């Protein structure tokens, strides 16, 4: 198996800027059997570039490719809107056609703050025997940012998932959704219920609470 | 002008056996390989298999004690089966051609160009299960400055996907639908909220509309404030 190597994993850039994704196999392979592929999240792969450094049609001179022996490199010269994406190499010199990892290209954009909601859980999920409680963030840049769930000051773990949403199309912001689940017995045991958010856009750690019987 | 057309079922039992088939449109078979690609959802890309329009294949060697293909020239159709099935073949698979003609022995292969969609298949030993459809009620403590937040929790659902509208699709500005996470019950839960103007709530109704299909479930929760 020829293991592909993607450097880096994430790469934060602007539209007009210079991007160079790196490539690197186990073993040495002619550059005629290397490709790129481009994948939008949501969206199947499209071949970009293959042969090292022969574009698909439609692709356009912004976008080159070259490298020999153990090290590719995939160049964007002057990024475009179009262009933040996911990234994956190939090679197909040697079964299995094996695939890198892929490299994240995002918008760089300003730090921005985000805003804090909570929510206790419905009645409805009461009668179910279970609470869910809610924290929201919503539209905050860079993506790093932690959460933690805190209840009569206990801090929670193992009780909790969280989701992040695609960088979005307009604000290249992200937001986050977290849920902390307990039985009905447990949620009533306990009275203050928090949400302490941590991040780059925040000056101090940023609580939002409530109290069981609001 | 070369698509994919691609069926088979998508809800499986471990130890089932997977079927898949894409029909070719615009283009025949005939002088190409052809291969199946599977992802896992938030994962990178694993070839599967290939096949020729004379029934020559090749599969990756980890997987080739329980994954055969097929072609079917007449219908211009090839097939992917997969065996002894486990919750790690959850995925989305594509169909794909290679981008250059191969004839059935050529030892370096071509790229892909033509990619098909991607079919979610789940294998799982839980039961289709509709969602829980609980609202997330606007109050103090979800308002910023003349904004409020309200939602709607998905939870405890199978499989994936769930649709969420907002009013029936005339909500979208300031909506925001996350992906679903997996619990440790094998169920899973989405959340969906927006962003309102807060002297919005009292007069303005707000509804989320959630669509399962596996289960044939049609929710329409009405949010209310506190």
């Amino acid at each position: 198996e020829i293991v592909l190597t993607q450097s880096p994993v994430s790469l934060s850039l602007s539209p007009g800027e210079r991007a160079t994704l790196s490539c690197r196999a186990s073993q040495s392979i002619s550059s005629t059997y290397l490709a790129w592929y481009q994948q939008i999240p949501g969206q199947a792969p499209r071949l970009l570039i293959y042969g090292a450094s022969s574009r698909a049609a439609g692709i356009p001179d912004r976008f080159s490719g070259g490298g020999s022996g153990t090290d590719f490199t995939l160049t964007i010269s002057r990024l475009e809107p179009e262009d933040f994406a996911v990234y994956y190499c190939q090679q197909y010199g040697s079964s299995p056609r094996s695939f890198g990892q892929g490299t994240k290209l995002e918008i760089k954009r300003t730090v921005a703050a985000p805003s804090v909601f909570i929510f206790p859980p419905s009645d409805e999920q009461l009668k179910s025997g279970t609470a869910s409680v809610v924290c929201l963030l919503n539209n905050f840049y860079p993506r790093e940012a932690k959460v933690q769930w805190k209840v009569d000051n206990a801090l929670q773990s193992g009780n909790s998932q969280e989701s992040v949403t695609e960088q979005d199309s307009k604000d290249s912001t992200y937001s986050l959704s977290s849920t902390l689940t307990l039985s009905k017995a447990d949620y009533e045991k306990h009275k203050v219920y928090a949400c302490e958010v941590t991040h780059q856009g925040l000056s101090s750690p940023v609580t939002k609470s409530f109290n069981r019987g609001e | 002008q070369v698509q994919f057309q691609q069926w088979g079922a998508g809800l499986l039992k471990p130890s089932e056996t997977l079927s898949l088939t894409c029909g070719v449109y615009g283009g025949s078979l005939s002088g190409y390989y052809w291969s199946w690609i599977r992802q896992t959802p938030g994962k990178g890309l694993e070839w599967i298999g290939e096949i020729n329009h004379t029934g020559t294949t090749n599969y990756n060697p980890s997987l080739k004690s329980r994954v055969t293909m097929s072609v079917d020239t007449s219908k211009n159709q090839f097939s992917l089966k997969m065996s002894s099935l486990t919750a790690a073949d959850t995925a989305l698979y594509y169909c794909a051609r290679e981008g250059a003609p191969r004839w059935a022995l050529k030892r370096p292969s071509n790229w892909f160009d033509p990619w098909g969609q991607g079919t979610l298949v789940t294998v799982s030993s839980a039961s289709t299960k509709g969602p829980s459809v609980f609202p997330l009620a606007p109050s103090s403590k979800s308002t910023s400055g003349g904004t409020a937040a309200l939602g709607c929790l998905v939870k405890d659902y199978f499989p994936e996907p769930v649709t969420v509208s907002w009013n029936s699709g005339a909500l979208t500005s300031g909506v925001h639908t996350f992906p679903a996470v997996l619990q440790s019950s094998g169920l899973y839960s989405l959340s969906s909220v927006v962003t309102v103007p807060s002297s919005s709530l009292g007069t303005q109704t707000y509804i989320c509309n959630v669509n399962h299909k596996p289960s044939n479930t049609k929710v329409d929760k009405k949010v209310e404030p506190k």
